[PDB]
């Protein structure tokens, strides 16, 4: 189980998240991934998934794509996102 | 006033 | 305060119920020992001024050259032979400080009175030593007043243009309009006003080049003439000032009157244009029958017959325009018109009125064209032909634009020396070296009619203070006998020395056979009735002075018809304001204002009494606004007949009399013969 | 709402989480099928098509005359050949709307786009049936765009000029001032923006003919200029813009950028009238030091000097300004007026900075005349020389006013085709052909101008939409090396055509000789280094196509040498706002500024999705103001590196971002050679 | 929002 966030580095609501995923890796670090995605230096990839909003947040289980959150979120809400696919 | 003209102000 | 301040406010501090007329002339003779023999340059003789003024670029050589030296130097004894005192200090001081040349930081005074019409009268003679001492008698007698530029700027410099006014005539077309604001800004900055005539400019939401809807009207090319005179501000020490003249059969009469509204919004009002409305006689029959009336789209007029819409009688093609399905126009009220007319008058003063008709009828150059606008004070009516300014490297069509060549006679020192006939032709030949040597370059429709038409104005001041100081109330029968008189004499001696003039240098202005004078349709009332006065009261005024006759007017008719007519035009009343101070007379052919004129200086308060008067002849001196207007209106229409162009004729007005007033004396104005109406004053 | 604008609105409706770009195809197929099919007349063959526009005064029969009819036909013919659709809404609504031709009554479509393209390819050739169809295939694959008056106007007869923008020179004085006045307002008629060097104006309360502190500066030559925009403002199709520049040395720099402000009164402020202020390289190395600063007044340089101060190098005379008692001058701090300018682009967008010395470095005319100013756009910067226009009646000395002819290349259909040499070759005889045909009558030195300079404007447009459709972020080293190549290429063909043009016709440009094209400076940064791509990815979209090396360069600068350049200049990047549309391409080289543009045209709102924007390539349409404008300033200066003239330069600012932030941006962009910047666009 | 220039912004 991985959680995908495509962020930028001009993207307020994408700085307001990344304390949030710090939270979250050290509750759940042992049963989640966090990987982050800068869509300026990455836009294949960003393209690929259909991104066209930051932050958005995919969670992933075994390299498919099972849930998308867009916009900002607080821990809770992710971990609740997150529980469902462990 | 804004008095408006009459027929007989035009003959002397 | 000054001393002289402190002694002209002691005009007001009445003892024994009587004002202390006597403590002005203890006001002059303070004013001047204290300030002006202090801060006058002096030099040991007349030769080091002359030459001290012509160095420092006071005053130009050439006028001086054509003298000398025991010439200048006769012409400044006469000048000073008289030993002129001003009888007023607001006199001397309007003169020491509009007039009066100053050095470069203005801390001293070149100039005295005696200096300043001394020079003017060198410029005048031009090279004549009799002729310039005639002059300088003619000034210092105060008989004959040059106009405030030409007074100003003869033989200095430092100067602008003698001429006063700047009339022209905007055709309908962009490279016109541009020609016309650059002749504006370039006829600003020589200091004369300007008045444009703006009838031939096509109405909003006209056509240019078979695009309908695309002209925003005459109200933008009166936005783009009083951005032009303000930004030709003259230094700022005097506002650029221009009028523009439209015709009330133009379809942009109701926003061009629009424009001076207070309540009109700052994308639609000018504030350095005035306004002036030509009114013809079609006009007034429309809103006599309260018929509706049509405004017209001149551009169509002009597709439709190749003639301007201004160009055309509208009193015979008016039914032809509105019976024409392929000439615009729009149903108006001319009595809601007229009534528009009135409260913008009563509001602002403006616009001029000008009753063309009533111009035409006794125009004498109508073959040259008809008097279509008037000039900034709306007391010249002149004939005018537009320029077709063409693309650039393009031969332009000139046409022909008026100029003011102004000067007053003092009709109390005039009536007092007994030389009507002296100061009229002395001041007819002063107007012409005038006109003559004007030469402006950046306008070449005013120069060409300049030197074509040979127009000159010369006006008449101090009617009511004469009237006054001599026991005759401006509204009194005798007071319109003694005009009746008087301008008629002005009026025959400047035909005969315009016609002298004439002959001898052997040329008329352009175009002369087909005025009247060579027809003799001109001199048909001078030679059918006698203006010889009707009371003797007033005939013993002109006593020691032959007053012509009928038979001197056939004579005179006679050598304009052999010998011709050299000045289009001679005579206009202009109103006559600063320069009235220092002549010690009241303003034009007008009704003084106030018995004692309350001016504001600095921080000093101070008072200016109409010459002459006193507790003998107090109510002779009758305010204006307490006359009747209908009599005013008499008393110029009596001197309009003897005025071949207009007078400057302000309306003064009380608070408590109504739009419908107005009207009343607008419509009497026209039908007594009245040719413009100046402004009307609401006290 | 109409079927076309619902299928359009459809694109922000997103199913399954994406955007439903597929519907814009639907929606111009809607546009197409419902309108304007319907509302397009037919006519039985082109012959009656042709008559019927011939004869109804909508094309001119000259420029059809040169070809038989079919040669015409034929031409016709091979522009539908293409089949051309447009891939857009936005693009068929915004030809339809702004350049396809309408009835007299604006209420059927004359013109298809083919039909439009081959009227303009017939213009362009001139009598050539294989060039007008060689021109046909150009438009057609919209690989080139001729600029809005071209494309609008060629071959009209309802039409203005085919010059997008004239720069004026203003001398100081009142006949030149007046002067510009009417051309402005000539050219405004023509439908062309007008820019005014107003640096030559002598500053606020300097002497006019020893007559002290009597200017009011170059704000009130602004007000007069803006209101003659205001008044040829054709007729409310386009409200008429103007554009003043003033030098950053110039006394009125602070009054001139006053009229920019929000608090300004009415009296000082301008409304029609852009503001751009030319900033010398002394100006911002005394900003860097914190040294005071100096502006001068222009009449007391052109007094000691005998030169105007934009005519003399600022690096080079401040210092002898500054120690020159006789120039006047008032001490300004340059770092805060750096300020100023920061904030009143931040609060209004002007403003436009020059760079007059980032320009002259690389300028290859400073022979003829230094870059005092550039255009409304800020992107023409050419040398010109102020005509000193004199009295009436007195031959004008013309100089010469930039007229500039523009045309844009769209990067991404030249690069999809490997067709940038063709193109290149093809937009400049076009654009040499727009300049031939090109009189002014009404505009000496512009027309002077165009006939001895030829200057051409061969823009690009779709850097951007090119970049982000093949995965390349505007921002990355690979853009910069991509347009790096490009505009290397596109500069070598425009000369490489220049030079044939002026071999076949045997003339070049007048003053050539002197430029850096004969001497060789101008190439030789070209002979000296490489600009093949650096990065592979970048080198693979220029295969199949002839990069130009060294050796090319080389025997390109000797073909120079030998026959000359036709053209003074040749590439100038316009902002290209309105025809960007209609080719489906992104404006200019500028970063596109929303991906999606929301657009109401009257009560529905029309969404524009970028051209090619999809979901792969989402993030590589990166907006504007999220971009770093210092990475956006880099590719600026490597495009302009290979443009003679400037670029239209708009910052892209967030409001997070303060003054300090644009003045970075802006010394930035001075630091890396930048010449000109045309607005701060704030979200 | 004004912001003085500080120096170091003319250098790059
Ligand atoms: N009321 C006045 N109006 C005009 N100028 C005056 C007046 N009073 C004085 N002056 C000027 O001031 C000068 C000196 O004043 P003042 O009256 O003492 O002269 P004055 O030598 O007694 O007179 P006069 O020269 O007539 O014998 C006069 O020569 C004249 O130039
Ligand atoms: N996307 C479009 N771009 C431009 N013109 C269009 C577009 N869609 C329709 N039209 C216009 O409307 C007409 C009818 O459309 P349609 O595509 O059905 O025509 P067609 O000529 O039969 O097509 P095809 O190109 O498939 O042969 C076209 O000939 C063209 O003039
Ligand atoms: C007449 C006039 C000029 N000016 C300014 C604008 C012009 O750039 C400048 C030049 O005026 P000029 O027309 O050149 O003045 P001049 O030729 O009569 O005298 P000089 O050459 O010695 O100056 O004067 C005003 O600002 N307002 C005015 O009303
Ligand atoms: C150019 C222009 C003209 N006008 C008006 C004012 C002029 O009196 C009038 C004539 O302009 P013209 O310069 O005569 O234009 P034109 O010759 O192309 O038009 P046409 O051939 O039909 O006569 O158009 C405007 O109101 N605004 C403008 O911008
Ligand atoms: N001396 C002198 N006379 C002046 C001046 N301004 C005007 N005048 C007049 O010019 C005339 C010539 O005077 P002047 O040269 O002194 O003659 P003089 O008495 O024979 O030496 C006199 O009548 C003066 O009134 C001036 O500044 N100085
Ligand atoms: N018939 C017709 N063709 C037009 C019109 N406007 C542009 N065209 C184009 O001009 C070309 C003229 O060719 P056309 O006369 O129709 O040849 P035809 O098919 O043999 O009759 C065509 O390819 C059309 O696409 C029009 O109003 N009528
Ligand atoms: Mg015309
Ligand atoms: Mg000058």
């Amino acid at each position: 189980v991985v959680l995908a966030d495509f962020w930028a580095p001009w993207c307020g609501p994408c700085k307001m998240i990344a304390p949030v995923l710090e939270e979250l890796d050290q509750e759940m670090g042992d049963k989640l991934k966090i990987v982050k995605i800068d869509v300026d230096e990455n836009q294949e990839t960003a393209g690929k998934y259909g991104v066209m909003s930051i932050p958005t947040l995919l969670v992933l289980k075994d390299g498919e794509v099972v849930e998308t959150s867009v916009g900002f979120k607080p821990k809770e809400a992710l971990q609740e996102l997150v529980n469902k696919h462990l | 006033t804004v008095e408006p003209l009459k027929d007989d102000d035009f003959y002397f | 305060v000054p001393k002289w301040i402190q002694l002209n406010n002691e005009i007001m501090i009445q003892k024994d119920g009587k004002f202390q007329f006597d403590k002005d002339k203890e006001a002059v003779h303070s004013y001047f020992v204290d300030y002006i023999n202090q801060n006058t340059v002096f030099f040991h003789n007349l030769k080091e001024k002359l030459d001290y003024l012509v160095e420092n670029q006071y005053y130009e050589e050439e006028f001086l050259s054509l003298y000398s030296f025991e010439d200048i130097k006769e012409v400044f004894k006469t000048a000073y032979a008289k030993k002129f005192r001003f009888p007023s200090f607001m006199s001397a001081f309007k003169f020491y400080n509009d007039y009066a040349l100053k050095t470069n930081d203005k801390k001293k005074i070149l100039e005295r009175y005696e200096d300043r019409i001394s020079i003017v009268a060198l410029f005048f003679a031009n090279g004549d030593t009799e002729k310039a001492k005639e002059y300088v008698n003619l000034m210092i007698n105060q008989e004959y007043q040059p106009s405030t530029p030409t007074f100003l700027n003869a033989g200095r410099k430092r100067r602008g243009e003698l001429v006063s006014c700047f009339l022209l005539e905007v055709n309908d077309s962009l490279n016109d309009i541009s020609r016309a604001i650059d002749i504006s800004m370039q006829l600003s900055k020589l200091g004369g006003g300007v008045s444009l005539n703006l009838s031939k400019l096509r109405a909003k939401g006209e056509a240019i080049k078979d695009v309908e809807n695309a002209t925003k009207g005459v109200v933008g090319v009166m936005k783009l003439l009083d951005n032009a005179f303000r930004y030709a501000d003259q230094m700022g020490q005097r506002q650029g000032s221009g009028a523009a003249y439209l015709n009330i059969f133009h379809r942009d009469i109701n926003d061009f009157l629009d424009t001076k509204k207070i309540s009109a919004d700052e994308d639609v009002r000018v504030k350095t244009l005035s306004i002036g409305v030509v009114i013809p006689d079609k006009f007034v029959e429309l809103a006599r029958e309260d018929k509706a009336a049509y405004v017209f789209y001149p551009h169509t007029i002009y597709k439709e017959y190749g003639q301007h819409m201004d160009e055309m009688d509208m009193n015979e093609m008016y039914d032809k325009f509105v019976d024409n399905p392929r000439v615009k126009k729009e149903k108006i009220n001319p009595r809601k018109l007229l009534e528009k007319l009135a409260m913008l008058r009563s509001e602002s003063g403006y616009p001029y009125i000008m009753f063309q008709d009533n111009v035409n009828k006794v125009h004498a150059n109508n073959h040259i064209s008809k008097v279509k606008f008037s000039n900034l004070c709306s007391e010249v009516l002149q004939a005018s032909q537009v320029s077709s300014y063409t693309d650039y490297d393009e031969e332009d069509e000139i046409g022909l634009d008026i100029s003011c060549n102004l000067g007053s006679l003092n009709i109390l020192n005039v009536m007092e020396h007994k030389s009507i006939e002296k100061t009229v032709k002395l001041a007819t030949d002063s107007l012409t070296h005038v006109s003559e040597t004007t030469d402006i370059r950046n306008a070449p429709a005013v120069r060409r009619a300049n030197k074509a038409m040979k127009s000159i104005g010369l006006g008449a001041m101090n009617l009511h203070g004469y009237l006054a100081q001599n026991g005759i109330a401006y509204e009194s029968p005798e007071a319109r006998d003694f005009a009746n008189t008087f301008f008629m004499m002005v009026n025959f001696y400047s035909i005969q020395r315009s016609a002298e003039i004439a002959k001898e240098k052997g040329e008329t202005f352009d175009q002369y056979e087909g005025s009247t004078y060579a027809t003799g349709e001109y001199f048909d009332k001078y030679v059918s009735t006698d203006f010889s006065p009707k009371y003797e009261k007033i005939a013993n005024l002109f006593e020691g002075m032959h007053i012509p006759t009928t038979e001197d007017w056939k004579k005179l008719k006679a050598f304009v018809a052999e010998h011709g007519m050299y000045h289009s035009y001679r005579l206009c009343i202009a109103p006559t304001g600063s320069i009235s101070y220092v002549q010690s007379s009241t303003a034009s052919v007008m009704p003084i204002m106030e018995r004692i004129e309350e001016r504001t200086y600095g921080n000093s308060k101070t008072y200016y009494p109409m010459p002459g008067l006193a507790s003998n002849n107090w109510f002779f001196y009758k305010e204006a606004y307490d006359m009747d207007m209908f009599k005013v209106v008499d008393m110029i229409a009596t001197i309009q007949q003897h005025i071949d162009q207009g007078i400057s004729f302000t309306l003064f007005l009380k608070d408590t009399m109504t739009t419908r007033d107005l009207n009343r004396i607008d419509l009497y104005a026209h039908h007594r013969g009245i040719k413009t109406i100046y402004y009307a004053r609401t006290k």
